[PDB]
C-alpha cells in the first residue's frame, strides 16, 4: 500500500548510518529532548537537570551565528591538523560515533574558535551599521 | 514628543458645514481619547467634542449646546482626528484646538493641545 | 575546494556513557488498589503503553554488567522506600519484657525439637496503671535464655528495638518499569548469546524497561527473566574464587513451598491505638514447613549446568557440588519470602552431587523466623506479624548464584558451592541487558560552505 | 452641568512674585481639575493635572492643590514666559467645562 | 470620572474578538507567560512546570522556520479537507476559541507537516550554500 | 488566491480547562504578627496590590461546581498545614490514667446536669520517680466510665492518643488569595444570577482570588461571601435526595455566641518541658453557653427561602422544616469555633416550622467538648487547651446547607432538614465564581503569504 | 612577541572601563551565566533561580527584533529628554554603571517602546508579505 | 547626526546589590573521611581548584559588614545543620532521676572545690522490668539541689530534656568556601586599609570564598583570618556604647589550653541500642584545667591596641581595662571548644591593665560543663560526652570583641571591657571582605544606527 515503516525510522534511527544519511533527519533527536513526597524529588532533579543540559547547548548555540537553524556554515577554515581526512570519505565512509572520537581532542579549540569568529563578524556588522 | 496639527479652518456662513482635521504624532493614537476644544474671541474655552480611544470604548461625547449638531470621529490607522460640523452658528466662531488626553485613571485631562485652526461664522 | 569550513550539526545521534537518577513507571492496573497496599504503587509514575523498543542496525556497543551503574541506585531507593513503608508503622519497644516460657503443648519427639515456646509475660495495657499478663507463642529463633527455672528474652532486645508491620501493606513484588529522563537513552542488548562484558552487536533503544519484580532470595533466584535457549552462565574472572557465578537457566523449576500450621492470630493492645498481632492457637497438628522440587528436573538441570561448566573448565573434569560450608543463617540457606512470611530452607539435599564426563520430589525442610534483618543493617529488625490459615505458594526457580571452591592444586574436581551474599547480584540478573547512555548532540563537520555576509 | 469659575479674571504681578489662582466648581469633582497656560499668540499648554499632578516638561514653579469644588494653581516664582491665559478643566461629569481663565499680565 | 483616560487593551483583550483583531496584539498573551518548607515545593513545582511548557512551545517554534519572529509565513498549502471554510469569513466572522475546536483533529498533521517542510527547505539552503 | 498557506500565530488568546497546583497569597498586612501566631502567615506568599480584574467582553463560559477541581486541593493542603501546625505541639500520651471523678461543686439541679466532672488523678512529674496527684475539671463529653465509687477515663484513650495545642498558635481564619502560576488564568463569573452549572455570559480574568477565610462550621456557614440580590440556592439534581442544597442568602444573620464561665487556667508539668494546660477553678456560676438570632430576621429569611424553594418545586407546596433526623454529635449539631474553643450547639429551635403557600431572640443551647476530631480522621484527635475569662464572639451566618427528605409519594410537603456532611461543600460556597484555565497560545491559521526563498 | 597578559583580561574585566571598550567583549559576561537531602534544595532553588532570571532576559530579548545578536539597532529615536548628553562623551567618558544610574528612570518607557516598535514593524511586514 | 537610536547591549558588566541563598564548597581533601565524621562534609558541595580571583581595576565600591546580609544566612544554616547533626543521636529522657550525690574521693583542699560529685542513682536497663543502680561523675555546674542529707537532680531536667552526641561526629571546624550561584559575583575587598564603612578602592571578583572555619568562641576569637599589617579595629558608631569593637590583630597569640585529668569513660546501657557515655573513675590526681598565654606577647598586643585605640580616642587618654562587669556564665567567660570538650575560662588575668599615652606565662583557670546550651535556644541543650585521656590543645587568638564603658562625663579614662554577645559578630570578622552582587546585563544606549528593513 501507500505508507510503510521501512525508511521512516525513529529516534536515534540512523545512529550507525553515514553522515550523509544521518544529516537527513536531525529533528527527531532534537524534538525528543524536552517532553519525552520524596519520590517527587527524583522528578525534580531530573527535570532541572534536563532543562539545564538543554539550555547549556542552546546558549552555546545561541552565541554563535546559529540561533535554531540546526545546520549552519561559519567562517573559520578547517585546519587539516584537526582531521587530515579526505572529503569524499567523511560524508559516507566513517560514522558519527567514529567522528566524535576522531575530533574530541580538537574540540574546545573549535568551540573556542566559534565565539571570536562570531563576535568579529558581529562587530564588523556593527561598524557597517554605525556609519549608516 | 506629542505633535497635534489642525487644518480646515475657514469662513463659513451659518447653517453651513465644515470638516476640521487634526494630524497627530508622537503617541499611540488609537489608545487615547481625543477632543476638540474651542477658544472664543473673548478667550473663553468651551469643550466641543470628544471621541474615546480604542481601549476607552470609542464613544463620542458632546456638550448639550452642540449635541445632535457636531460629530467627532477618528481614523486611527492614519492617526488623524476629524470634527464634522453641520448647522453651523455664528457662536461657533472660535479657534479650534485638537487635544490629546493622558493615560489610565489620571488621564482624562487634556495633556497636549494643537496649534489650532480658526473658524469664523458670519 | 580545499577551503573547508566548520559546520555545526544540531540534533545528531551520538551518546556517551553516564549515570543519572532514574524513576519508576508503575503499571496503571496496579493503581486500582488504594493508597499503597504494596509499597510504591501511588508514589511513583503510572506507566505508558507500548514502549518504543526500536532496533539500532549496524550498531555495536561495549556493554558491561559488573562495573555497571543503575543497579546500585535501584538498591539504594528500594532500601529507602522500604524504610518509607516502615516509618508509619508502630514501633514495638514496650515488648522488651522478661519472658517466662515453657514448651508448647505438642507431641514432643526426641528427633524433633520444640520449635515454639509459650512465653507468658506481663505487658502494660493502654491504661498506664494496669498491666495485663498476656501469653503468646514464639519460635526458638527469637528467644534466648537469661541465666531451677527457665526465663528467656527477645533476641533483638539487645541493641535493636524494631517495628511491627502494618497489615495494610503487602510484601509482594510488583513490576517496576525504569524509564530514562529526556536526553538519555536506554540501550538493551538483544543478543541471545551474551555473557557479562563484551561488545553486544545487536542493541535496541527503549524508553522504559520491562516490569522488573524486586524479589529477595539468596540462593535459588525466583520468578524472573528466564534465559532464551540454553542455560547461560556468566561471571567475572572465572579463575577467581571470590566472584559469584550467576547461573541463569532456560526452563523454570517449580517450587511448592508451604506451611501447614493453621496459626490463628490475635490482637493484644499495647497502648492507645497500638495493636500487636501475636499467634494464638494452632489448629490441627504441629508440622514442619517444607518445599518441593521435582527430582527429575533438578537432576536434569544440574546435568545441563555441568555441561555448560565444562565449556569453561574443559572436558574430563569431575564436577561436584557441596552445601555452602559455613556462614550465617541467611547465607547458608535459601532465605526468601512467601505471602508475607519469611522461610529459611536448607539447601543441603540439593547441592550434593558429582558429575563425570562420561518421579519423586525433593523435600526441603524449611524454618520460619519472625524478626527480620534484611540487608543486614545495624539498628533494624522487623517483627513480621502472624498470618491466618495454612500458607502455600508456588514459584519458579529461574537462576542460581554459585561460587567455586578456591583450590590451589593440580586437581580436576571443582566442588561448587551455593552462596547468596549481596542481593544486588539478583538485580544484576535483570539489568545486565540494559545500559543507560546520555545523548550528546551538536556535532561538527567541515564542508564547503561559508557563512555569507 | 459643572460650572467652573476662575478667580481672578485678571491679575497684574511683578515677575518673581508668587500667585494662587482659584477655580471653583458648581459640584464636587473629587480632584478632577486641571490647569493650562496659554501664552499670547500661542496655544494652551497643560501645567497641572488632577488638582496637583505635575507634568513632564513643565517647570517646577507650577504647583497645584485643592479638593472637591475649590482648586488652586500656585506659581511660586513667576517668569516672563508664564504670563498668559490660565484655564481649569473638569472631568467629573459630562459635559466637560472650563473656567473663564485668569489673565496674568506683566 | 467621565472616563477619558487612555486605557491600553489589557491581557486577553480580544479573546472573543475575531482573528483580524486578535492578531493586532499577540505580544500581550506572549509576555505574561514567564513572569506573570513544604509550601516552597508548591512554588518549586509550579515554576518547574512553567518553564518546560514555556520551552516546549518555544522549541516547537524553534524547530520550524520561525525562531522568535512570532508571526511567519510558511510554504505548505492549505488543504480544504482540514477546514473547508471560506477565506473571507475566517478573518472576521469566527473567533479563535471557535478555531481551536474547528481544527483540533487536523492538528498533528500540520505539526508533522511543519518539520519536514522546514528540514526540506533547510537542506535546500544547504545544497544552495554547498555549491558556493 | 486559493493557494492558502499555513501561518502560525504565537501568543494567541485561547484556553483549555486544566488543573494544576495553586498557591497562597497571604495578605501582607497579616505579616506584622510575628512567626505564625496563626498557621500559614509566614509559610506562603505575601499578596499583591490591585489584582487585575479585567473584563472579557463578548465571552460566555460554562462554569461548574460539582465535577470541579481545586476545591479538593484546597481541602488537601489545609489538612496538610493543619498537620504542620500540630506537629510541633506536645503529645499528650501520659494523661491516659484511670481517673477518679466526682461532681463539680455547684448547685446541682436535676434539670441541669453536672456538665463538668472533677477527676482527680495521678500523673508523673518531671522527675521520673515521683508522681504527683493532681486534679482538673473535665466535661462530661470527654470521659467514660470504666466499669461504691465512680471512676472514669478519657474517651479518646481508646485508639487515639493525641496532642495538646500550643497557646502561641491561634485558630482564627485569615484571608487567603489563591493565585495561578504563569500560563494559567482565573476566570471569575460576574453574573448576578448564576447557579452551579450553565454558561456564565459575563466573566472576568484575574490572577489572584479574593481573600477567602477558612472557617469550620458544619451547618450554618459563617462569615463569608454573601449573595448579590436574592437568596441563591444551588445543588446537583434537585430531584435527588443525596445531594445537599447549599443555600446562600443575601443579607447576613448576626450570631452572638458566648460562654459566661470564667474558666481559670492552670499549668500542670508533665515532665521535662512538657506543660499541660488544664482548667482549674471556674469563678462565678456554671451557666450555659448560648447563641442568639433575631426571630424577625430568621423568620424573614425563611420567608425568602420558602419563595425560592417554591421556585424549584412549584406553588401550593407546603414547605416545612425538621431537625436533622440522626447522625453523630458533630453532624446533628452546629459545631464551630469561637475564640479558640469549640462550641457544639443544638439547632432544634431553629429548624422547626411549616409554611403553606397562602423582637425576641432564639437562644441556642450550646455545649463544649475539648478533644476534637475535625475532618473525622482515623487516628487523630485534638485536646484544645482551656482559655481564660468569659468568651464571646459575633459572626455572620451567610449560608445554610439544607437537605430534603427523600419522599417517594405524590405529596406536597417537603420536610427540609439541615446537614453538613462533607466539609468541602463549605468551600463550595466560596469557590463557585472561580475556575482556572490554562492559556495555550501558538495557534495556526491559513492566509495568503508564503515563506520566500 | 604576540600574546601578553596585559590587555587580555577575564570575566567582568572591563567592568569599570568605558563603553567603547566594554562593548568589545560582551560575550564573556554572557556565556558565564549558566554553567559557571535538605542541602540539595538550596541547589534546586539556586538553579531554578538562575535559569529563570536567564530566561527572563532571553524573553525580553526574544520579543524584540534581536533574537540572539546581542547588539542591535532599532527604529525608535532617542528623545533628548531621556539623557540630554553628548554623543562624543557617552562612549568614552562615562562608564556603564554611571549609565545605569543615569537612565534607570527611563526604563519601562524604552521597554514599552521596544515591543510596539517590533510588533508594528511585524504586522507591517505581514501586510508587505501578504500583497506579494 | 542627532537622530540617535536605541541600541540594546546584551551581556554587559553592571551589578546591583542583592541577597540570595549561597551554598558550600567543602574542600575535596576532607571528603576522604567517610560519611560525616564532622558535620557538613558529604552534605554540601565538593569544591573547585584555583578559584578565579580576578582584579577589577579602577573600581571603588562601598562595602558594608554591619548592615550586610549573608552573615545572617551562614548563621542560619550553621544553626540548621547543627540541628541536623543531632536528630540521629540518642534522646536522653530517662536520665531525669533524683540523684544522691556526695563529694568525690580526693584530697579536698578548701581553696580548690569539689568539681565532680559522685551521684549514684537508679536507671532502667534495656529490660523494662529491671532497674540497674549505677553511679557516675558530674560537674558541679550540672546538678542542682532538690530541697540531714544531700540529693541533687540535673539542672536541665527542668524544662529541657536533651540528647547525647554520637561519637562518629566531631565538632571541629573545617574550612568552608561559600559560593555564589550563576549570575552573581562575590566582591572581595583587597584593601589593606579598610575599616567598617567606606568605599573600598581595590576589589576583586570571586565565585567562591576562601576556606572559612566556623568556630564558636564568645570572647577571644580563635584560629582565623589575621590582619595584614596593623591591628585593625572596626565597629559601628564608636560613640555608641552598645556596638562592639571587633579588634582584629596581625600576629597570632598562642594559647595552650589543657585538661590534666585522665577522665576514663564508661558505657551505661539505657535501653535497646541506646548507650550512654558517663565518666567513670579519674586515674591519677584531680587537677584543674587551665590555659596559657605568653605575658610578653599579651602585654605587647595590648601595647598595640592601646595605640590603635588612641587613633580613635585621641592622645592623653588613660586607657584601662576591666573584666566584663556582669552577665551569664556564658558571656562573662571565654567559652569555647577544644577537642570535643567545652572549656569555660576566666579572662580576668587578661583584661586588667591601664595605659597612659606616654618570659613567664599567664595561666587561666578554666572549668568544664557537660550540658551545653550554645546560641541560647529555649528548649535545647547538649550533653557532651566525656573523652579519654589528658586533653591539651593549642590555638591562635586572632581577634578580640571588646566593648566600651558608657561614660557620660568629661573624663579621660575609657575602661574597655570584653564581651561576646551575638555569635554573628564573630562572622562579621570573617565576612567583611565579601559582598554579593547581582550581575544585570542587557543594558541600553543610543547611537547612530537604525534597523534597516
Ligand atoms: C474504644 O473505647 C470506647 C470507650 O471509651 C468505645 O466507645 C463506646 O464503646 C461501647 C462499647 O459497648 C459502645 O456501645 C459505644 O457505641 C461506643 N461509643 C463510641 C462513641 O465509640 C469504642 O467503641 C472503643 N473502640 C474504638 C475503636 O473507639
Ligand atoms: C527550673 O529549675 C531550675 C533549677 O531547679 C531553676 O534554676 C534556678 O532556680 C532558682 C530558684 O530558686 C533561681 O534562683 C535561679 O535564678 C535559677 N537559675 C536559672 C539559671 O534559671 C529555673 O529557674 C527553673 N525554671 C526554668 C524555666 O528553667
Amino acid at each position: 500500500a501507500v505508507g510503510i515503516g521501512a525508511v521512516f525510522l525513529g529516534f536515534l534511527g540512523a545512529a550507525g548510518s553515514t553522515m550523509g544519511a544521518a544529516s537527513m533527519t536531525l529533528t527527531v533527536q532534537a524534538r525528543n529532548l524536552l517532553s519525552g513526597t520524596v519520590w517527587g524529588i527524583k522528578q525534580l532533579q531530573a527535570r532541572v537537570l534536563a532543562v539545564e543540559r538543554y539550555l547549556r547547548d542552546q546558549q552555546l548555540l545561541g552565541i554563535w551565528g546559529c540561533s535554531g537553524k540546526l545546520i549552519c556554515c561559519t567562517n573559520v577554515p578547517w585546519n587539516s591538523s584537526w582531521s587530515n581526512r579526505n572529503l569524499s570519505e567523511i560524508w559516507d565512509n566513517m560514522t558519527w560515533l567514529q567522528w566524535d572520537k576522531e575530533i574530541s581532542n580538537y574540540t574546545q579549540i573549535i568551540y573556542g574558535l566559534l565565539e571570536e569568529s562570531q563576535n568579529q563578524q558581529e562587530k564588523n556588522e556593527q561598524d557597517l551599521l554605525a556609519l549608516d | 514628543e506629542v505633535m497635534l496639527v489642525e487644518s480646515g479652518g475657514g469662513l463659513v456662513k451659518p447653517g453651513g458645514s465644515l470638516k476640521l482635521s487634526c494630524e497627530a504624532s508622537g503617541f499611540s493614537f488609537g489608545f487615547y481619547s481625543l477632543s476638540w476644544v474651542r477658544q472664543t474671541p473673548e478667550k473663553r474655552l468651551e469643550w466641543v467634542a470628544t471621541i474615546a480611544g480604542s481601549g476607552v470604548g470609542g464613544q463620542t461625547y458632546y456638550p448639550d449646546s452642540v449635541k445632535g449638531r457636531f460629530t467627532i470621529s477618528r481614523d486611527n490607522a492614519k492617526n488623524t482626528l476629524y470634527l464634522q460640523m453641520s448647522s453651523l452658528r455664528s457662536e461657533d466662531t472660535a479657534v479650534f484646538y485638537c487635544a490629546r488626553h493622558g493615560e489610565g485613571k489620571y488621564g482624562s485631562n487634556f495633556a497636549y493641545w494643537g496649534q489650532g485652526t480658526t473658524l469664523t461664522v458670519s | 575546494a580545499e577551503n573547508l569550513w566548520v559546520t555545526v550539526y544540531y540534533g545528531v545521534p551520538v551518546w556517551k556513557d553516564a549515570e543519572t537518577t532514574l524513576f519508576c513507571a508503575s503499571d496503571a492496573k496496579a493503581y486500582e488498589t488504594e493508597k499503597h497496599n504494596v509499597w510504591a504503587t501511588h508514589a511513583c509514575v503510572p506507566t505508558d503503553p507500548n514502549p518504543q523498543e526500536i532496533h539500532l542496525e549496524n550498531v555495536t556497543e561495549e556493554f558491561n554488567m559488573w562495573k555497571n551503574n543503575m543497579v546500585e541506585q535501584m538498591h539504594t531507593d528500594i532500601i529507602s522506600l522500604w524504610d518509607q513503608s516502615l516509618k508509619p508503622c508502630v514501633k514495638l519497644t514496650p515488648l522488651c519484657v522478661t519472658l517466662q516460657c515453657t514448651n508448647v503443648t505438642n507431641n514432643i519427639t526426641d528427633d524433633m525439637r520444640g520449635e515454639l515456646k509459650n512465653c507468658s509475660f506481663n505487658m502494660t495495657t493502654e491504661l498506664r496503671d494496669k498491666k495485663q499478663k498476656v501469653y503468646s507463642l514464639f519460635y526458638r529463633l527469637d528467644v534466648v535464655q537469661i541465666n531451677s527455672n527457665k526465663e528467656y528474652r527477645l533476641i533483638n532486645c539487645n541493641t535493636s528495638a524494631c517495628t511491627q508491620a502494618c497489615p495494610k501493606v503487602s510484601f509482594e513484588p510488583i513490576p517496576i518499569h525504569y524509564c530514562a529522563p529526556a536526553g538519555f537513552a536506554i540501550l538493551k542488548c538483544k543478543d541471545k548469546k551474551f555473557n557479562g562484558t563484551g561488545p553486544c552487536p545487536s542493541v535496541s533503544t527503549v524508553q522504559c524497561t520491562h516490569g522488573i519484580k524486586p524479589v529477595v532470595s539468596t540462593q535459588l533466584l525466583l520468578n524472573g527473566s528466564l534465559a532464551e535457549e540454553e542455560v547461560m552462565i556468566r561471571s567475572e574472572n572465572i579463575t577467581n574464587n571470590a566472584k559469584n557465578i550467576l547461573v541463569q537457566f532456560n526452563t523454570p523449576v517449580q517450587i511448592n513451598c508451604t506451611r501447614p500450621n493453621n496459626n490463628t492470630r490475635k490482637s493484644i493492645r499495647i497502648g492507645p491505638g497500638q495493636a500487636f498481632y501475636a499467634t494464638g492457637d494452632i489448629i490441627g497438628d504441629i508440622r514442619q514447613a517444607h518445599c518441593n522440587v521435582s527430582k527429575a528436573t533438578w537432576n536434569e538441570t544440574l546435568g545441563k549446568v555441568v555441561k555448560q561448566l565444562r565449556k569453561h573448565f574443559g572436558n574430563n573434569t569431575i564436577i561436584r557440588f557441596a552445601n555452602s560450608s559455613g556462614g550465617d543463617l541467611e547465607v547458608t540457606t535459601h532465605s526468601f519470602n512467601c505471602g508475607g512470611e519469611f522461610f529459611y530452607c536448607n539447601t543441603s539435599g540439593l547441592f550434593n552431587s558429582t558429575w563425570i564426563s562420561n518421579n519423586d520430589s525433593i523435600t526441603l525442610p524449611c524454618r520460619i523466623k519472625q524478626i527480620i534483618n534484611m540487608w543486614q543493617r545495624i539498628g533494624q529488625c522487623m517483627y513480621a506479624p502472624p498470618i491466618q490459615g495454612v500458607i502455600r505458594c508456588v514459584s519458579n526457580i529461574t537462576g542460581l548464584i554459585l561460587t567455586r571452591d578456591g583450590g590451589s592444586t593440580n586437581s580436576t574436581t571443582e566442588t561448587f558451592r551455593p552462596g547468596g551474599g549481596d542481593m544486588r547480584d539478583n538485580w544484576r540478573s535483570e539489568l545486565y541487558k540494559y545500559k543507560v547512555v546520555k545523548i550528546e548532540p551538536l556535532g561538527v563537520a567541515p564542508t564547503r560552505c561559508k557563512r555569507r555576509v | 452641568d459643572v460650572v467652573l469659575t476662575q478667580s481672578p479674571a485678571t491679575l497684574s504681578v511683578t515677575p518673581g512674585d508668587s500667585v494662587s489662582l482659584s477655580c471653583r466648581a458648581s459640584q464636587t469633582i473629587s480632584d478632577n481639575l486641571h490647569w493650562y497656560l496659554q501664552k499670547s499668540h500661542e496655544s494652551p499648554r497643560l501645567l497641572i493635572k488632577y488638582s496637583s499632578q505635575s507634568i513632564s516638561g513643565i517647570p517646577s514653579r507650577f504647583s497645584g492643590s485643592g479638593s472637591g469644588t475649590d482648586f488652586t494653581l500656585n506659581i511660586n516664582s513667576v517668569e516672563t514666559e508664564d504670563f498668559g491665559m490660565y484655564f481649569c478643566q473638569q472631568t467629573n461629569s459630562w459635559p466637560l467645562t472650563f473656567g473663564a481663565g485668569t489673565k496674568l499680565e506683566l
